[PDB]
């Protein structure tokens, strides 16, 4: 769904 | 009237919202007109004492109470830890203060980098008796020390010398992956904030990634994003006060977490303040140079580092005056050649 800045910056899965 | 959008970036707890609060003190109405309140200070006090107490059993090696007479105080604190709508009765302040004066609790506080503790812990625990008074009105410094989780964008708009500024922090914001890049639209400069003192801690998100390495990785991602290549970054090496305290205490050596520090020497351009301990100077320039290596390794953007103490209004007034000069003169770099 919505992701945090660090999830965006590091292309981490939303979880 | 020119308007400059300033985007605050940085890992959680680096100091972004504190910078906004400082801008409000300096150029708006401070905490006067969803501001931080008395209740948030009491909540931080409770979170600090309950975090330290709960961590005692979980450390390796575990830490015991120095005074087993305080065990019923521990039982009380842990029993109300997650209580919704806590009323903060007088026995809470009694138990918190008496526990804060327990050598075992302090020993656990001294090892706080082994768990997750808010920065203002000692500051608020040391003034329990002031906070519990019914006449207590928090000072601006109390409200600056108070850690409050931002929900949504946290922003301030103000004018200095006929120049409008729009400073916003997106730490409490979430967005669709493909829309996040839009938060940089029409940004004059990124202000990247780093908790310099957090080199011995790990981030809350996974409790594994070192906090400073997280800040370096975030900075690397922003700096090398080709869609942000024209946005200059003002770098706030924040929490200088906590960095100095931690280095001068020798409990956690920087080389234990960043081994190349042992081979790092203070640069010759360094401007150590008079009286600054040489170990502190070498530490704070090392952390600066960890970011500067990233920004030199790869455009039409530059990095402007600054040593800051976000809870020091006078420090931030000085630093922001330098930033306004940097911000109002960034356009001049567009006219330069090579
Ligand atoms: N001693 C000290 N504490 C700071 C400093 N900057 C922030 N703190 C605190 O660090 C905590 C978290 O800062 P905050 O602005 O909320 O971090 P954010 O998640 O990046 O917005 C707050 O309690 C602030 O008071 C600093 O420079 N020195
Ligand atoms: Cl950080």
């Amino acid at each position: 769904x919505l992701i945090t800045f660090r999830q965006w910056a590091f292309n981490l899965p939303c979880g | 009237r020119a308007t400059h959008r300033l985007l605050l970036l940085g890992a959680g707890e680096s100091g972004k919202s504190t910078i906004v609060k400082q801008m409000r003190i300096l150029h708006v109405n401070g905490f006067n007109g969803k501001a931080t309140k008395v209740q948030d200070i009491k909540n931080n006090l409770k979170e600090a004492i309950e975090t330290i107490v709960a961590a005692m059993s979980n450390l390796v090696p575990p830490v015991e109470l120095a005074n087993p007479e305080n065990q019923f105080r521990v039982d009380y604190i842990l029993s109300v830890m997650n209580v919704p709508d806590f009323d903060f009765p007088p026995e809470f302040y009694e138990h918190a203060k008496a526990l804060w004066e327990d050598e075992g609790v302090r020993a656990c506080y001294e090892r706080s980098n082994e768990y997750q503790l808010i920065d203002c812990a000692q500051y608020f625990l040391d003034k329990i008796d002031v906070i519990k008074q019914a006449d207590y009105v928090p000072s601006d410094q109390d409200l600056l020390r108070c850690r409050v989780l931002t929900s949504g964008i946290f922003e301030t708009k103000f004018q200095v010398d006929k120049v409008n500024f729009h400073m916003f922090d997106v730490g409490g914001q979430r967005d669709e992956r493909r829309k996040w890049i839009q938060c940089f639209n029409d940004v004059t400069a990124i202000i990247f904030v780093v908790a310099s003192s957090s080199y011995n801690m790990v981030i809350r998100e996974d409790n594994q990634t070192n906090r400073l390495q997280e800040a370096l990785n975030l900075f690397k991602s922003i700096w090398n994003n080709r869609w942000l290549r024209t946005i200059s970054v003002i770098l706030f090496l924040n929490k200088q006060d906590l960095l100095a305290e931690k280095v001068l205490a020798g409990k956690s050596k920087i080389e234990d977490y960043f081994p190349e520090f042992a081979r790092y020497t203070t640069p010759e351009d360094a401007t150590p303040e008079p009286g600054e301990d040489p170990r502190v100077t070498r530490a704070k320039y090392f952390i600066r140079d960890e970011f500067l290596r990233i920004s030199t390794a790869s455009g039409r953007h530059y990095c402007y580092p600054h040593f800051t103490c976000a809870v020091d209004t006078e420090n931030i007034r000085r630093v922001f005056n330098d930033c306004r000069d940097i911000i109002q003169r960034m356009h001049l770099r567009q006219y330069e050649l090579l």
